[PDB]
RNA sequence: GGCGUAAAGCGCACGCAGGCGGUUUGUUAAGUCAGAUGUGAAAUCCCCGGGCUCAACCUGGGAACUGCAUCUGAUACUGGCAAGCUUGAGUCUCGUAGAGGGGGGUAGAAUUCCAGGUGUAGCGGUGAAAUGCGUAGAGAUCUGGAGGAAUACCGGUGGCGAAGGCGGCCCCCUGGACGAAGACUGACGCUCAGGUGCGAAAGCGUGGGGAGCAAACAGGAUUAGAUACCCUGGUAGUCCACGCCGUAAACGAUGUCGACUUGGAGGUUGUGCCCUUGAGGCGUGGCUUCCGGAGCUAACGCGUUAAGUCGACCGCCUGGGGA
């Protein structure tokens, strides 16, 4: 069944992406939504928004750059199957910094640069670069 | 060219829906009678964007390759590469004429060596069987070898009737980094095509119309 | 199957109306009353095993739905088994 | 790190424990995160120094002991609790296709047998023969009857089923699948060690049944031999009932479920629309066959029915022989 809707997510992404669509649209939900937030903050997408309200489903504007994919990578770390969580000096960077990973934190989803600089740990959701 | 100009000589006609290559879904309008309609409002924007590069080539000198080998279109692609001052292959392509140049440039030798003797060195005294045995040889080089006799290196850009029936050409091309300009139509692949113009590849009276218009672009280009 | 006139007469029974067809209550006394007809039918096919495993699906399938009741209200629970006479 | 062809998917399904679990709000604060405090013996290791002529060695100080515990916070994610939500999953209605299962009837073709008519010297079998059968009249032909077993044509990369497997026709009992429309329940879901059930053929036990076929066995041949291949016979068995067995190259040699990713030609089976005005024209589901794109792959090949891109859970592999 559907256990891991952020795998789902991310895999949409990645293969929406290698097949060059304009843009990929999943039912959508808050941690979705926080997700596609950094993604768009640190330009791996152009935008997103959310329609309707009863069954909410997520769209993302995908980019695109020489005639490529801006997301050259995109995969679940942590998983139901096997949560991963990190501590502050440990957060992992990704591509030695010039990618990134999502971190889950008291204060909500973000970098892990953002994380680092925070003091925090958290939940490490996916890598992207 | 225009819109209007290109609708009458059927440019937009396509081959049938069975025979696409998906690639190809941007610069279809959509297709009638199982036949795929090509998008003229596509088609001559990156058409006349093909002819500016190859104006901008033709003015520095630039060598440009005519390459259609359809029997039914062999002539008419010949007439127009010479009415530019430029090289065509009209007959089949024989496959490392840009790769392996170095090799094919002896057979080009002895077409001019075979044509030139035949002529000022005349011989005419033969054994009877030299005439067309030489003949034979110097007739089938120069519908090989005829357009390209004169070209001297390799050439500065490609342009082709139909990516498809001339995949070889557009090969060497793709790994000699030579530009390649070219008519692509609805079943084809326009991935090894820098400019690609989408339209028939087959009518004669649509391939004619690109070819006329290329030819006449180059002229200009050259007259600066 | 149960006939549409015992399948609507079973909703109206143990449903909030005659449309109520996909209640809990509902579901399980209608699987109910097909098990025990087919109590019946294998009285005398001892032999049709296909059709047993589509028995042994309306079992496991009741099953599910009294747990699920059960969570969910326990006094719903008692009552509708009570009332079916099951668990002995 | 692997399981199509190399070792590796349990023959198949149901399912307890367990693992995992769609979406919203509030709450909690165990997991997780932060900080503070204590502790983490010394030696050892490491860093910078010091001392023996150097080095081994000895030694000062540091750093490290990546760990544990208590307190105080943070609340995004996971867990608990409470109320929900409707898209997952079910239920309802009306239809459709099907060798899906079980029971009971019944039909026409043929073989063998029994009883006769006609007829007369062969039939049968093989590479060639012989054993065998026929003047107690075979074989051939026509007629009537008995019995068992299987269902030509239809028939088809057709259909159904979890797998094994299921085919004449009719009825009865019964399982599953799919479509259309809308109503209902409200995460009731996925997977499953152990457990339970199913499971070709052969084989086993009791009693039936016995036409054809045929292990064993006998006879005739072949052959250097011929415990075979071929021929003439022929018992178990193949058939029925009720029990047992639990295995196959039980195979797609490919576990189940879900989401996502270009195309072409067909087969099959629902359903909406169109002067039904033609055996059609435009859509939309289920299953299926052949190609093929990216990607994958050691290659072969797979390729929206994945062997592609991901996630949940299970089973299994760890060089050959021994086994
Ligand atoms: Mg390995
Ligand atoms: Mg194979
Ligand atoms: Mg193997
Ligand atoms: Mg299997
Ligand atoms: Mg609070
Ligand atoms: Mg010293
Ligand atoms: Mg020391
Ligand atoms: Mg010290
Ligand atoms: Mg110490
Ligand atoms: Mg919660
Ligand atoms: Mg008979
Ligand atoms: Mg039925
Ligand atoms: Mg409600
Ligand atoms: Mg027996
Ligand atoms: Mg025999
Ligand atoms: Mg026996
Ligand atoms: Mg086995
Ligand atoms: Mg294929
Ligand atoms: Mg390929
Ligand atoms: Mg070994
Ligand atoms: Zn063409």
């Amino acid at each position: 069944s559907m256990q891991d809707p952020i795998a789902d997510m991310l895999t949409r992404i990645r293969n929406g992406q290698a097949a060059n669509k304009a843009a990929v649209t999943m039912p959508s939900s808050k941690l979705k939504v926080a997700i596609a937030n950094v993604l768009k903050e640190e330009g791996f997408i152009e935008d997103f928004k959310v329609e309707g309200d009863t069954k909410p489903e997520l769209e993302l504007t995908l980019k695109y750059f020489q005639g490529k994919a801006v997301v050259e990578s995109i995969q679940r770390v942590s998983r139901p199957g096997l949560r991963i969580y990190k501590r502050k000096d440990e957060l992992p960077k990704v591509m030695a910094g010039l990618g990134i990973a999502v971190v889950s934190t008291s204060k909500g989803v973000m970098t892990d640069r953002a994380a680092r600089q925070a003091g925090l740990g958290g939940e490490i959701i996916c890598y992207v670069a | 060219v225009s819109m209007r100009d290109m609708l009458k000589a059927g440019v937009h006609f396509g081959h049938q829906t069975r025979y696409w290559n998906p690639k190809m879904k941007p610069f279809i309008f959509g297709a009638r009678n199982k036949v795929h309609i090509i998008n003229l409002e596509k088609t001559v924007p990156m058409f006349n964007e093909a002819l500016a590069e190859l104006n901008k080539i033709a003015s520095r000198k630039g060598k440009i390759l005519f390459v259609g080998t359809k029997r039914a279109a062999s002539e008419a692609v010949k007439d127009a590469a010479l009415s530019c001052d430029q090289f065509f292959v009209n007959h089949r392509w024989l496959g490392g004429m840009l790769t392996n140049w170095k090799t094919v440039r002896q057979s080009i030798k002895r077409l001019k060596d075979l044509e030139t003797q035949s002529q000022d060195g005349t011989f005419d005294k033969l054994t009877k069987k030299e005439a067309l045995m030489r003949t034979r040889e110097l007739e089938k080089l120069e519908n090989s070898l005829g357009g390209i006799k004169d070209m001297g290196g390799l050439p500065d850009a490609l342009f082709v009737i139909d990516a498809d029936h001339e995949h070889i050409a557009i090969k060497e091309a793709n790994n000699l980094g030579i530009p390649v300009f070219a008519i692509v139509d609805t079943n084809s692949d326009p991935d090894g095509v820098d400019f690609v113009i989408p339209g028939n590849d087959d009518a004669i009276r649509a391939v004619t119309l690109y070819l006329g218009a290329v030819a006449a672009t180059v002229r200009e280009g050259r007259s600066q | 199957s149960l006939s549409t006139e015992a399948t609507a007469k079973i909703v109206s029974e143990f449903g909030r109306d005659a449309n109520d067809t996909g209640s809990t209550e509902v579901q399980v006394a209608l699987l109910t009353a097909q098990i025990n007809h087919l109590q019946g039918h294998f009285a005398e096919h001892k032999k049709d095993h296909h059709s047993r495993r589509g028995l042994l699906r309306m079992v496991s399938q009741r099953r599910k739905l009294l747990d699920y009741l059960k969570r969910k209200d326990v006094a719903r629970y008692t009552q509708l088994i009570e009332r079916l006479g099951l668990r002995r």
